[PDB]
């Protein structure tokens, strides 16, 4: 989905 | 098993067969350090979407400070500019911002650009949403001025992906057609640490080729939590080239016999730049 570390 | 040998070598015998068609590049800020693009590996805030629309000046004072003083692409860069005029290149997925794909001759087309990118600028009011070319963007950045909209006065954000934020459409819509047919994964300069963009590596069909350009290996499964297999003995697909992604590049190059050719290309772009 969002971006994510 | 379509690699005759997990090396170098055998990733090169295999692109010059007539099976490996259609290559994607997967690449991070590796392939941009030795352009001057730093690599970024509460503070971590600042890239955090919710932060910026609370208090976006540290983003923008943060630009400044880092903003590169000149765009010129690396040698990297120029290896995916051969692979597109050689009709190799399906796509690259980029998770970079720095536009050095474009400036190197990457077309819209040729590109995803997973995390957005500041070659545009758009004021963030839905009613409005003028769009601003970097000349603009990099002038209100370096006047240490907010940069507002002229035609409503809203904040005008450049066209980059925070953290916290979705990735564009265009990252899923291409990632779901261009994996069912790609011959071999090109992965240089990126720790495959950042999702969703990391997990393409396990879209590819399992027959693919993968080639890790990058200083570690990466994109192996975790222990305790598609995997990269380099090294065990079910390792059949999956190369690590180990050093600076310029160095990866120009030694693959000179396999395929096209250094020369890298080389040139490199020189004469790196002097028309250097002449602007
Ligand atoms: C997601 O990984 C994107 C992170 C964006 C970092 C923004 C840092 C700002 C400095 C970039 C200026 C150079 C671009 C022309
Ligand atoms: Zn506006």
């Amino acid at each position: 989905g969002a971006k994510r570390h | 098993r379509l690699l005759d040998e997990l090396t170098l070598e055998g990733v090169a015998r295999y692109m010059q067969s007539e099976r490996c068609r259609r290559v994607i590049c997967l690449v991070g800020a590796g392939i941009s350090t030795s352009a001057g693009i730093p690599d970024f590996r509460y503070p971590e805030a600042i890239f955090e979407i919710s932060y910026f629309k609370k208090h976006p000046e540290p983003f923008f004072a943060l630009a400044k400070e880092l903003y590169p003083g000149q765009f010129k692409p690396t040698i990297c860069h120029y290896f995916m500019r051969l692979l597109k005029d050689k009709g190799l290149l399906l796509r690259c997925y980029t998770q970079n911002i720095d536009t050095l794909e474009r400036i190197a001759g990457l077309e819209q087309e040729d590109l995803v650009e997973a995390h957005g990118t500041f070659y545009t600028s758009h004021c963030v009011s839905a009613s409005c949403r003028h769009e601003y070319p970097l000349s603009w963007m990099k002038e209100k950045i370096f006047s240490e001025v907010t940069p507002k909209c002229e035609d409503c006065q809203s904040l005008v954000k450049p066209d980059i992906v925070f953290f916290g934020e979705s990735l564009p459409a265009r990252f899923f819509s291409c990632m779901q057609s261009d994996f069912l047919k790609v011959d071999l994964l090109l992965v240089m300069g990126t720790s495959l640490q950042v999702q969703p963009f990391a997990s393409l590596i396990s879209k590819a069909p399992l027959s693919t080729p993968r080639l890790l350009i990058n200083k570690e290996k990466a994109g192996q499964s975790d222990p305790f939590l598609g995997g990269m297999d380099f090294d065990s003995k079910k390792a059949y697909r999956d190369v690590a080239w180990l050093g600076e992604c310029d160095q990866g590049c120009l030694a693959l190059a000179e396999l395929l016999g096209w250094k020369k050719e890298l080389e040139d290309l490199v020189r004469r772009e790196h002097a028309s730049i250097d002449a602007q």
